[PDB]
RNA sequence: CAGCCAGGAUGUUGGCUUAGAAGCAGCCAUCAUUUAAAGAAAGCGUAAUAGCUCACUGGUCGAGUCGGCCUGCGCGGAAGA
RNA sequence: GAUGUCGGCUCAUCACAUCCUGGGGCUGAAGUAGGUCCCAAGGGUAUGGCUGUUCGCCAUUUAAAGUGGUACGCGAGCUG
């Protein structure tokens, strides 16, 4: 039942990623299968609240990007070194 | 008002009974005459603490109390001593017949709907002393 | 008081202490005390905090120390002017933000929080209470 | 009166109050618990 | 806020007069006037005063709550008044009222003469009791506090001047 | 939520110990109970009981209330010729 | 191409982290007498024996015999 709304990233790299996290979003990547990887931006507060549930890391999530729905599983998460924040997430296509 | 566990047969020994109720204001002689007539039919050596509703000028009248339960458990056990920590060492488990005989003492002065419930209250002190049922 | 049983060399350059820590996850227990600041932790401090923690939990559960004082620190004695490096006097662990310093298991979370607060009161660096995460 | 940098409730009857820019602890049950930050 | 919400009823025989911020209350027990804080708007309405905040004031609701409490105390004061009772505890401690001066003997080498304010009266039923009466709650509280201050109750025998409804905790002198 | 109103009883002064320990020095059992409800009891207090009252259960009162997280600016911590 | 030293004497001036005196909170504060903390710098704050001493010990006082800064105040003021 986990649904996450995402945007396609229009800029990549250190500066753009830091600007995202200063604007209270964070970057993430969807890869796997035969499709090309998709780099996305997520809303930090909503996703941070969702990932508190243990089922976030075991269930099949749905990421809505540009209207299309993609079934994924959380694969890796980079956390802030000491704040309760998220830096990045890997999603693998399910 | 100084209260102590008064004996039923002995009247006016200075240490244990003098300040028990003779110093309260109760006529100790008349109390240990009327309650003594009661304890003449009561069994030998049963300390039964009644609730005192008395005066201070040699006038008295008393209410009755149920005879206790913890005194009568050590008869068939053969030991007149207690354990520092029960459920580890016991004075010898006793019979449900003796436990029900003890419960018979506190059966005629209760308002419970079902009388079978209070079989656990009597064994509360049984477990607190070392008398575990079979 | 932790200190290496033996070392290749007696004395070490001062160096510096930049960067973020490695070892930022509760890896052995369920709860952790994590550094938020940057600094040095002396062996005496590590041991004072360990004592405080352990007495708070009444020696129940399990406690891990994730840091070890492997850097020797020299001092020059009083009233000395050069003339070679001073003498090793104590040992420290370098701490960067994010470093999990202690972990606990086998106790309730409230008790772990209390024990860790008592411990953090012995340390020269700001810290925060963390819990194990599944990923 | 205790005068400390750290003033805290010491029992369920202690109350924190700020008077004239000063944090104080006032206790209905125990005079030993009276504190003022300073 | 919640205190300011509740309006205060004006009983029959009590006349209120609102002139901007100045409020005057007249009753069978006396006349009391108060200048309200500038953040408070008070409406007479229909035999019931209501209190609210004026626009542009950050503490308007707090000021309105205090204004409501004060006006309610004013109404009670002009209708039924306020009474305070003090007791003297200790051998030789005595009180007596003459006109509007309370004479206290409290173990000092000099007598105590306390002059009452304009609108406070005192009676001494017994030699160890003082009863104050007045229309101003704050004033009667101040007078009672001043009388108690001469000999505040002490913690080993409770001796001194105490409020009648005051719990005076005692303690025993340290052993040895 | 806060406020105000009622009870906290039966075994039982549980047992040990002590000159006495009674819920309230300490130690072990720490479970029932009628029931709307009561921890063999939170301190105070008694030489010790009595007493005090918390936990504990609701009756009124009619709109918000509680405390964690992050974050901006401020407060105390702050004594010298 | 010189900024005279330790101690004493004479004369001081400031700070307050207060020795006395003033005001207060807590006390394991009965009283008398103390302990500890807060406020407070107005004024006050030993003479002798020993030693070059500062210091210190000792005798005997006092409400008390404060702690520091001032080129470890002060030798174009004295001593030496
Ligand atoms: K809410
Ligand atoms: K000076
Ligand atoms: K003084
Ligand atoms: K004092
Ligand atoms: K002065
Ligand atoms: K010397
Ligand atoms: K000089
Ligand atoms: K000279
Ligand atoms: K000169
Ligand atoms: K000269
Ligand atoms: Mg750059
Ligand atoms: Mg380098
Ligand atoms: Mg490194
Ligand atoms: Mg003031
Ligand atoms: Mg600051
Ligand atoms: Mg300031
Ligand atoms: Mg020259
Ligand atoms: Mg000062
Ligand atoms: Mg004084
Ligand atoms: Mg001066
Ligand atoms: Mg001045
Ligand atoms: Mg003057
Ligand atoms: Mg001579
Ligand atoms: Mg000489
Ligand atoms: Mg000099
Ligand atoms: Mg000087
Ligand atoms: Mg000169
Ligand atoms: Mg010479
Ligand atoms: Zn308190």
């Amino acid at each position: 039942m986990f649904t996450i709304n995402a945007e396609v990233r229009k800029e990549q790299g250190k500066g753009a990623s830091r600007r995202l996290r200063a604007a209270n979003k964070f970057p993430a990547i969807i890869y796997g299968g035969k499709e090309a990887p998709l780099a996305i931006e997520l809303d930090h507060d909503k996703v941070m609240n969702m990932q508190a549930k243990a089922e976030f890391y075991s269930e099949v999530l749905t990421i809505v990007v540009d209207g299309k729905e993609i079934k994924v599983k959380a694969q890796d998460v980079q956390r802030h070194p000491y704040k309760p924040k998220l830096q990045h997430i890997d999603f693998v296509r399910a | 008002y100084v209260k102590l566990q008064v004996a039923a047969g002995m009247a006016n020994p200075s240490p244990p009974v003098g300040p028990a109720l003779g110093q309260q204001g109760v006529n100790i002689m008349e109390f240990c005459k009327a309650f003594n007539a009661k304890t003449d039919s009561i069994e030998k050596g049963l300390p039964i603490p009644v609730v005192i509703t008395v005066y201070a000028d040699r006038s008295f009248t008393f209410v009755t109390k149920t005879p206790p339960a913890a005194v009568l458990l050590k008869k068939a056990a053969g030991i007149k001593s207690g354990s520092g920590k029960p459920n580890k060492d016991k004075v010898g488990k006793i019979s449900r017949a003796q436990l029900q005989e003890i419960a018979q003492t506190k059966a005629a002065d209760m308002t419970g709907a079902d009388i079978e419930a209070m079989t656990r209250s009597i064994e509360g002190t049984a477990r607190s002393m070392g008398l575990v049922v079979e | 008081m932790l200190q290496p049983k033996r070392t290749k060399f007696r004395k070490m350059h001062k160096g510096r202490n930049r960067g973020l820590a490695q070892g930022t996850d509760v890896s052995f227990g369920s709860f952790g005390l994590k550094a938020v600041g940057r600094g040095r932790l002396t062996a005496r401090q590590i041991e004072a905090a360990r004592r405080a923690m352990t007495r708070a939990v009444k020696r129940q559960g399990k406690i891990w120390i994730r840091v070890f004082p492997d850097k020797p620190i020299t001092e020059k004695p009083l009233a000395v002017r050069g003339k070679g490096k001073g003498n090793v006097e104590y040992w420290v662990a370098l701490i960067q933000p994010g470093k999990v310093l202690y972990e606990m298991d086998g106790v309730p979370e409230e008790l772990a929080r209390e024990a860790f607060k008592l411990a953090a009161a012995k340390l020269p660096i700001k810290t925060t209470f963390v819990t194990k995460t599944v990923m | 009166m205790k005068v400390r940098a750290s003033v805290k409730k010491l029992c369920r009857n202690c109350k924190i109050v700020k008077r004239d820019g000063v944090i104080r602890v006032i206790c209905s049950a125990e005079p030993k618990h009276k504190q003022r930050q300073g | 806020s919640r205190v300011a919400k509740a309006p205060v009823v004006v009983p029959a025989g009590v006349d209120v007069k609102i002139n901007g911020q100045v409020i005057t209350i007249k009753g069978k027990n006396g006349e009391l006037t108060r200048t309200l804080n500038d953040a408070v708007e008070v409406k007479h309405a229909d035999n019931t005063l209501t209190f609210g905040p004026r626009d542009g004031y950050a503490d308007g609701w707090a000021q309105a709550g205090t204004a409501r409490a004060l006006l309610n105390s004013m109404v009670i004061g002009v209708t039924e008044g306020f009474t305070k009772k003090l007791q003297l505890v200790g051998v030789g401690y005595r009180a007596a009222v003459k006109g509007n001066v309370i004479n206290l003997s409290l173990g000092f080498s000099h007598p105590v003469d306390h002059q009452l304010p304009a609108g406070i009266t005192a009676e001494c039923p017994t030699q160890t009791e003082i009863v104050l009466k007045g229309a101003d709650k704050q004033v009667i509280g101040q007078v009672a506090a001043d009388l108690r201050a001469y000999r505040r109750p002490e913690p080993y025998k409770g001796k001194g001047v105490r409020y009648a409804d005051e719990v005076v905790r005692t303690k025993e002198a340290k052993k040895k």
